[PDB]
This record gives structure tokens, C-alpha cells and sequence, in this order.
């Protein structure tokens, strides 16, 4: 449920309402180096 | 033909989204007054339709930024070594100084770009905060800057792949149409063309006033347009007074509703156009979003061959910057430089067959004649590795008439020669 | 709302002229992933496209050179890239692996090799000498057996 | 397989703008009379955003 300013509400958990901040996603690193290919 | 070529780095602005508002169905047409809203209750549901279509504006400003700037769903990271084989991208990853992880580039565009005036809107105006702050904006970016130098073009498919930077250029000059070798023997010049036309973009935004226009127009267009609603109410509209406590306060219940029904007629007027022209702006927004969400899928996550939409040129890569209500793209492309004049013939015949080139076109210096790609200089002896033979050589028009060095010539007679050397030395005994 | 829909309607047009009459280059245009074709269908005031896409699965890493230099010239190729194993190279596409030795029909050659920037050392099995070879080898021995009475 | 080829040539129309216009409130609304446009200068600034 989109509050606002990057605040996100929902209802979750014996359960109640609670509000957060979003995630963009899962954070991902890629091994670079001078001489390798995948 | 040409005989150098030139990189240049070109700048594109493109808004994204406008600000989000909100009215009030009664503070601005009977503020403060009971006798105003009792008699405009009878007048219908006309701020619920305002309400609503401002509710959508909102909405669709939201999802407008929410669809550019969310193309990828796993936020990479740039590795901590900074060495792109002679490369310098210094002027576009974030820097970790600034509290705000925002680039030069960024500071120059939120710095140039400026937005009691809202304290005098008492009026019922307000305006609403955006759902994505701009620290995920800049997030977004800086992940798709880390994708695009450390993994080419892949990432935007399926599973990132790594690969070299100096590769990935061999892989961009072999798409445009030159062979990939003309990298590896000019790096060292290419980068002193990147890293210094890099260079040249920080001040050419600081150059002149009118480059970001764009950008500005928008919210320029929005403040006048709130200023003049708020200062509409000032006007007399045919009645006696713009004060709606005045009238009141000096007539009697039976002639004073006329005169407030005028006035209560004419804010309704007003609201009603500025909600049609509210509209209008949104759907022009909406149309050049989609149009900037198409530019970040292509031009950015791949190479497009479309000719002068990415930039003016042949086209190698592309890089996006954020800026207040809107996003700038990076254009890198290839440009021929100086080139030279050329006697060319369309097809060479030697043994009464003709030949055609296989890759490239033929070129002669005066005397000879040579084989060569087309943009790029770069000559050889023709070959039968180079050329493909068709049909005979009395109905093409304009043939010329030329030896051709066949490779398997070099290929066998580099031993049919010391066979029969051998043979005649084997003659002897 | 006819405006947006007259517009919603010329890029439905578009997706269906460039999608299923034929093949699109342009990226996440008509789906995520390498485009291969695309399926139509009606359904109330609208359309709905079915993309079958073409998307890469496990991967594995190796080691890869620009160029190799064996006879002091540098080698290229002709199209693919240079992988290694561990032990000694081959020569691949980009998008599958299927490793091949290295051939003179897989590389061609331009001007020498101290000029260009991380080049490797390793020999060319230059394939056309084989194939002369299958009738050197058969010379040599009837040159041999010439010469032996 | 096709044995032969034919070259053939299509025309497409497309608009590029329409007509530039301009318009007049005094004269429009109040016709050639000062009291109506003495009575019309009341009446806000619709004409500007016109
Ligand atoms: C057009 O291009 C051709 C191919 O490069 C030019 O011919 C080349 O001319 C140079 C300059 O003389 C030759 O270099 C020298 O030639 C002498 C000839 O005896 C030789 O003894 C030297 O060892 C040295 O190689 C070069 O050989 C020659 N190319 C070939 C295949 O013989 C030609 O001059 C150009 N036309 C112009 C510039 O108007
Ligand atoms: C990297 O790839 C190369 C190329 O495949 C590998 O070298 C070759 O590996 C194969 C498989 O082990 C060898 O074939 C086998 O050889 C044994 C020797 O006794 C034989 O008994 C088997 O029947 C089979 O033919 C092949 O000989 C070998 N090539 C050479 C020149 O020795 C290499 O092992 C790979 N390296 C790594 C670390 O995986
Ligand atoms: C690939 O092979 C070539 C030739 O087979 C290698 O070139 C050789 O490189 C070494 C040093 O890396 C050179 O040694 C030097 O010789 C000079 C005298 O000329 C001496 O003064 C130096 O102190 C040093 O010892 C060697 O001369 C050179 N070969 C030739 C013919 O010039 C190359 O290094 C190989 N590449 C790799 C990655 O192994
Ligand atoms: C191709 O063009 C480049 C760019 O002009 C040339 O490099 C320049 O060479 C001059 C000397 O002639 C230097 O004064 C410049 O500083 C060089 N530019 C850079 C960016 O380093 C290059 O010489 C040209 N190549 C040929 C074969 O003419
Ligand atoms: C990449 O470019 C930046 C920007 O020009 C370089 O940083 C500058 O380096 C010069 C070298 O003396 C200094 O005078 C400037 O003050 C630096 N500016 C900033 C903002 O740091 C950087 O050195 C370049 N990268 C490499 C590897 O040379
Ligand atoms: C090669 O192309 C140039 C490009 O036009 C020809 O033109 C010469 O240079 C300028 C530019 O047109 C003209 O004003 C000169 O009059 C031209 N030179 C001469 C000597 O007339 C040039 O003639 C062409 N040369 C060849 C050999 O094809
Ligand atoms: C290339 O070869 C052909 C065939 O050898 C040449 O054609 C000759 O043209 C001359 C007049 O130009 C005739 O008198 C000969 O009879 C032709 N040859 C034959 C076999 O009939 C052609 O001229 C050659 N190209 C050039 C530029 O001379
Ligand atoms: C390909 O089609 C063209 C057009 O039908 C053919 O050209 C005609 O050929 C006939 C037979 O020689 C002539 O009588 C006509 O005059 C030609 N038409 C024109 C406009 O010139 C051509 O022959 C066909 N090619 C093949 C290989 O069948
Ligand atoms: C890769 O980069 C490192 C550090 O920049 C350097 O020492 C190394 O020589 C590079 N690799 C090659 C093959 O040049
Ligand atoms: C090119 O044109 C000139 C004059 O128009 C003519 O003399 C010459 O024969 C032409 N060349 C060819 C190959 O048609």
C-alpha cells in the first residue's frame, strides 16, 4: 500500500498493520577482472 | 574513403513526470463560511469528479517514474577496483564523498535546475509528495551504470555475464561494421578520445542557460498555473463585493443569494478549467514518458541500428543521469574523419570469369589495385580468400581487367616448387 | 480517454506488424529475452500477444586473450571467442559453448604481434597444411620408396 | 524459391501542422460598446490564458 515518501503500509503478522520502507530488490555483485569471460 | 575516425558524446533530456496536486471541493469557493456551503451543497457532485481525475493524475505521475526507472530487479554494484583498461568513468559513478551518492554530473544537473508562495496557498492547495525519493532514484541509476560497464549487454537477457571492457568495444566496433582489430591497435588513442570528450559534457551543461528548458518548463508551467488560480478569486464576477463575509453582514436573506450564486458560479468556472487544463499537461507527460522509457530500454541495455535515434552517428553506448523530473542520456558514437578520394571499379575479371568481393569494395591508388573494407582504409592484395567468382565476364558493364593472386597460389605452389626442384634434382641419378 | 486509446491502439498495431509478421532486433520490444516469434489472440476490445523467447541457462567461467601471435604475427577471429580451460585454448561461439581448435579457418591475420595489448603465445593448427598434408605425407613415402632401390 | 523479382513503388501521405490562429476578446464579446467592456474588465483574466 503505497503511503508515500518511500513509506510502504501493509497487513501482516496474532496480525496487525505495519508500515515500512520499500526494497528495491535483492542486491547482486558480478566478479570483473581482465581476463575471464562467462 | 575515410581514413581516421572520432568519438563524440552527445547529450539528450527527456521529462519523466510532473508534480502531483491536490484541491479542496470547499475552503476555496466558501472558505470559512456556513451559509456558502449550505447553499453549494445543492449544486451536485462536481468536486467528487474533480477529486477523482485528480486522483488519477496522481496515480499516473507515480507509475510513470515507477515504469523508466525500474527496468532491472537485482541492484549490482560496481566492483572497488577502478581500472577499465584505460578508460576513465569517473565523471559518472556515484561519489562517495557527497552525503547524497549522486555523481558530477547529477550535482551540475540538480544544482542548475532550481524549483512563501506556498505558505500565501491557504487556498486548499496543496501538493502531494512522490512515492520513490530521489536516493532510489539515484540508486536505480547507479545500478544500471554498474551493469552496463561490467557485464556488456547481457544483463539486460537473462544471467549477467562478465567480460573485459576493452572485449565488449571490440564487440561494439564489430557491430557498427568495422573489424575488431582497429580497436586493438588504436586503444590508447581511443580512450584519450572518451576520456577527455567526457570531460567536455561538465561544462557544456554550465555553458549556456537554455540547455535544461525541458526540464524547467514544467514546473514553471505549474507554478503559473497555481498562481493564477489563486489569484482568480480577487474578482467581482458582476457582483457587489469579492468578500463573501461583506455581503452577508449588510443585506438581508432574499436578495444577497443572487449575488453569491454569481460569484459561487464563476470559481466554479475557473476550477473546472484549470482541472481540463491539468489534464491536457498530463497525457502530453505521459506520452513523452513512454517515449523515454523506450530510449532507456534500447538505446542503453542494447545497440540499436536505427539510424539518428540514439544519437547523431553510428551508434556504441549509451549513459543514464537523473535530474528533477526528468532523466539526460549519454550518447557515445563513432564519427568518420578525414577521408580521401579513390578510383573504384564494380567487379575484376582475369581468367574470362568474374570476381566480386566477398566483404568490402575494390579500391585503386593509381597503379594498383587492392581490396578494402568501407569504413576504413585498410588495403590488400586481392585474393580468392577475399573474392567469389559468378558466371562469365561479358554482361556485367564497367569491369576492369586485373590479375588476381589466388592464396592457394601461395598455398600449393610453396610446395609444388621444391617438388619440382625435387624432382629434378631426383632426375640427375 | 479516445486519444489514449488511439494511441494504445497504433502501438498494438505496431507490436503486431513487427512482431509476428516478422523478426525483431530491438531489444525488450517484443518480450524479455532473444526474440524467436510471437502468437496472436483476440479478447474483449483487445489483443494478446504470446512472445517465445530464447533465454541463456548455467554458465561457466574460463580465461579468454584478445589475439595470439604464432609465427610473430597476431591472429583475430574470424568469428567467436578465445577460451581456455586451464591447459591449452579453443576457439567458441558467444551465446553456446562448443569448444574447436584453433584453424586458419577460424582466424585471419594483421600485421605483427607488439602492438597489440595482452596477446598469448600458443600455436595454430592452420588447417589447409593438414589437408595438403594427407597428400605429403603419402609423397615423402613414395619418394622414399623412389629412392630406396 | 522465387525464380524472378519486381521493384515496385508505394505512396504514403502523413500531416505535418494545421493552420495557425489568433482571436480577439473586446471585439468578439462586447461589439463595438465602451459599457461592455467597462463591465467585462469585472470579469477576472480569462483572456490572458486564452
Ligand atoms: C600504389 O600502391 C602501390 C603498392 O604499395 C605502390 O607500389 C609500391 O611502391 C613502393 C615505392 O617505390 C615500392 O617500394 C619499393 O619498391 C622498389 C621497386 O624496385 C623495391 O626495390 C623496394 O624494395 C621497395 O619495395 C613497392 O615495392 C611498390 N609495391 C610493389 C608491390 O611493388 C605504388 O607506388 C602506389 N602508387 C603511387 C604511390 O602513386
Ligand atoms: C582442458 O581441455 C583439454 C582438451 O579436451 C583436456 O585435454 C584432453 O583431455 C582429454 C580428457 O581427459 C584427454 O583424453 C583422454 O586421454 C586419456 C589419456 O590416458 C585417454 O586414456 C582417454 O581415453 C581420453 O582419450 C586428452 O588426451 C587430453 N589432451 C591431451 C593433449 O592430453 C584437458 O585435460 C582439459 N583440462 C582440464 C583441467 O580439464
Ligand atoms: C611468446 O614467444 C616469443 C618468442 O617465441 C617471446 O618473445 C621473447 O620474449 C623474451 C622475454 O619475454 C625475450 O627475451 C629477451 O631477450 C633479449 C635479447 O633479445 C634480452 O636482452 C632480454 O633480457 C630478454 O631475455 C626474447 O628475446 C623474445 N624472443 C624474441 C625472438 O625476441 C614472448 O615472450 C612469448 N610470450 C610469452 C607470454 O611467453
Ligand atoms: C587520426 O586522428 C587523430 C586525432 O586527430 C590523430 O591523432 C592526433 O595526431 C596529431 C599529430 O598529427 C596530434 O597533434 C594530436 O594530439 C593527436 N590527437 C590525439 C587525440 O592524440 C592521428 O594522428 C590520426 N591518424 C592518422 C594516421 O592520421
Ligand atoms: C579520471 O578523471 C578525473 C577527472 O579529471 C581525474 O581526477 C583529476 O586528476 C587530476 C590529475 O592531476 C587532478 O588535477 C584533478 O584535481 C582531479 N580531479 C578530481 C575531481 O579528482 C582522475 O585522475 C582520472 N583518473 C585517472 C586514473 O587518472
Ligand atoms: C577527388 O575528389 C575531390 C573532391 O571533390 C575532387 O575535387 C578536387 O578538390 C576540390 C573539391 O571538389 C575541387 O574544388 C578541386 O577542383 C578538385 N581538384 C582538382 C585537381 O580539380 C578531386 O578532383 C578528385 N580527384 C580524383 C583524382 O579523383
Ligand atoms: C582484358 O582482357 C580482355 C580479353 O583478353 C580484353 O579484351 C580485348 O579487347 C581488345 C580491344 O579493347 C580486343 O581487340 C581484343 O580482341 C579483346 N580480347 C579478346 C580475347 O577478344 C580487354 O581489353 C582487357 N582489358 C583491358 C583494359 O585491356
Ligand atoms: C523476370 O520477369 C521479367 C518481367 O516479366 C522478365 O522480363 C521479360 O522477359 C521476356 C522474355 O525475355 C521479354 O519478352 C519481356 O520484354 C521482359 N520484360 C521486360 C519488362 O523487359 C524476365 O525475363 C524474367 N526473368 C526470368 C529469369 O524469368
Ligand atoms: C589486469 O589489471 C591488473 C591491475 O590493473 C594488472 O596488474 C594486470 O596486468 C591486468 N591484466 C593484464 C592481462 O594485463
Ligand atoms: C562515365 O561517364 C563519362 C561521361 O559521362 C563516360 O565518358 C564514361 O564512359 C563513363 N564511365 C562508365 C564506366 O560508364
Amino acid at each position: 500500500i503505497p503511503i508515500g515518501a518511500g513509506i510502504c503500509a501493509s497487513y501482516q503478522t496474532s496480525q496487525s498493520i505495519i508500515a515500512y520502507t520499500m526494497s528495491l530488490g535483492a542486491e547482486n555483485s558480478v566478479a570483473y577482472s581482465n581476463n575471464s569471460i562467462a | 574513403i575515410p581514413t581516421n575516425f572520432t568519438i563524440s558524446v552527445t547529450t539528450e533530456i527527456l521529462p519523466v513526470s510532473m508534480t502531483k496536486t491536490s484541491v479542496d471541493c470547499t475552503m476555496y469557493i466558501c472558505g470559512d463560511s456556513t451559509e456558502c456551503s449550505n447553499l453549494l451543497l445543492q449544486y451536485g457532485s462536481f468536486c467528487t469528479q474533480l477529486n477523482r481525475a485528480l486522483t488519477g493524475i496522481a496515480v499516473e505521475q507515480d507509475k510513470n517514474t515507477q515504469e523508466v526507472f525500474a527496468q532491472v530487479k537485482q541492484i549490482y554494484k560496481t566492483p572497488p577496483i577502478k581500472y577499465f583498461g584505460g578508460f576513465n568513468f569517473s565523471q559518472i559513478l556515484p561519489d562517495p564523498s557527497k552525503p547524497s551518492k549522486r555523481s558530477f554530473i547529477e550535482d551540475l544537473l540538480f544544482n542548475k535546475v532550481t524549483l512563501l508562495i506556498c505558505a500565501q496557498k491557504f487556498k486548499g492547495l496543496t501538493v502531494l509528495p512522490p512515492l520513490l525519493t530521489d536516493e532510489m532514484i539515484a540508486q536505480y541509476t547507479s545500478a544500471l551504470l554498474a551493469g552496463t560497464i561490467t557485464s556488456g549487454w547481457t544483463f539486460g537477457a537473462g544471467a549477467a555475464l562478465q567480460i573485459p571492457f576493452a572485449m565488449q568495444m571490440a564487440y561494439r566496433f564489430n557491430g557498427i561494421g568495422v573489424t575488431q582489430n582497429v580497436l586493438y591497435e588504436n586503444q590508447k588513442l581511443i580512450a584519450n578520445q572518451f576520456n577527455s570528450a567526457i570531460g567536455k559534457i561538465q561544462d557544456s551543461l554550465s555553458s549556456t542557460a537554455s540547455a535544461l528548458g525541458k526540464l524547467q518548463d514544467v514546473v514553471n508551467h505549474n507554478a503559473q498555473a497555481l498562481n493564477t488560480l489563486v489569484k482568480q478569486l480577487s474578482s467581482k464576477f458582476g457582483a457587489i463585493s469579492s468578500v463573501l463575509n461583506d455581503i452577508f453582514s449588510r443585506l438581508d436573506k432574499v436578495e444577497a443569494e443572487v449575488q453569491i450564486d454569481r460569484l459561487i458560479t464563476g470559481r466554479l468556472q475557473s476550477l473546472q478549467t484549470y482541472v481540463t487544463q491539468q489534464l491536457i499537461r498530463a497525457a502530453e507527460i505521459r506520452a513523452s514518458a513512454n517515449l523515454a522509457a523506450t530510449k532507456m530500454s534500447e538505446c542503453v541495455l542494447g545497440q540499436s541500428k536505427r539510424v539518428d535515434f540514439c544519437g547523431k552517428g553510428y551508434h556504441l553506448m549509451s549513459f543514464p543521469q537523473s535530474a528533477p523530473h526528468g532523466v539526460v542520456f549519454l550518447h557515445v558514437t563513432y564519427v568518420p574523419a578525414q577521408e580521401k578520394n579513390f578510383t573504384t571499379a564494380p567487379a575484376i575479371c582475369h581468367d574470362g570469369k568474374a570476381h566480386f568481393p566477398r566483404e568490402g569494395v575494390f579500391v585503386s591508388n593509381g597503379t594498383h589495385w587492392f581490396v578494402t573494407q568501407r569504413n576504413f582504409y585498410e588495403p590488400q592484395i586481392i585474393t580468392t580468400d577475399n573474392t567469389f567468382v559468378s558466371g562469365n565476364c561479358d554482361v556485367v558493364i564497367g569491369i576492369v581487367n586485373n590479375t588476381v593472386y589466388d592464396p592457394l597460389q601461395p598455398e600449393l605452389d610453396s610446395f609444388k616448387e621444391e617438388l619440382d626442384k625435387y624432382f629434378k634434382n631426383h632426375t640427375s641419378p
